[PDB]
């Protein structure tokens, strides 16, 4: 039983590593997407401010 | 066979189970560390991206 | 019955010792993992603070 548990745990370690790598990559992609969204919104707001200033 | 009496068989096999449970706890702690670290890396990246934004 | 209780208590003593040692080692591992996580987050926060200062 101890040997079976050891083998099962050492396989679950690899499974956990794969899942964690996937989740970390997903989080990085989400972060950069949010940064791009904020950049576009800020640029549009700046143009709007310039236009209101002209008015 | 030199088995102990039935009344202490539970105590003996519980001692065996505890000996296994020690290694089980250690493995669980290692798995916890290996899970937590990548989440910290992702949160760090998100914080840096928020600062850049 | 007294002899049986003495045997049982003697066995639970060893079981408790093993479990306590395992739990202590697990707690130490969790503590060092938490320290590492805090260090990485602090480094990221410092880099973000520098970038905010530049902006």
């Amino acid at each position: 039983e101890a040997i079976y548990n050891r083998m099962r745990a050492e396989r679950e370690a690899v499974a956990r590593r794969h899942r964690s790598q996937g989740q970390e990559e997903a989080e990085k992609l989400r972060a950069t997407a949010d940064y791009e969204v904020t950049r576009t919104l800020a640029e549009a707001e700046r143009q709007g401010r310039i236009m209101r200033g002209e008015g | 066979a030199a088995r102990p009496p039935e009344e202490v068989k539970a105590a003996f096999d519980d001692a065996i189970a505890a000996r296994e449970n020690e290694q089980q706890y250690i493995r669980e702690a290692e798995a916890y560390t290996n899970e937590v670290q990548p989440r910290a890396n992702g949160q760090a990246q998100r914080i840096l991206e928020e600062a850049r934004a």
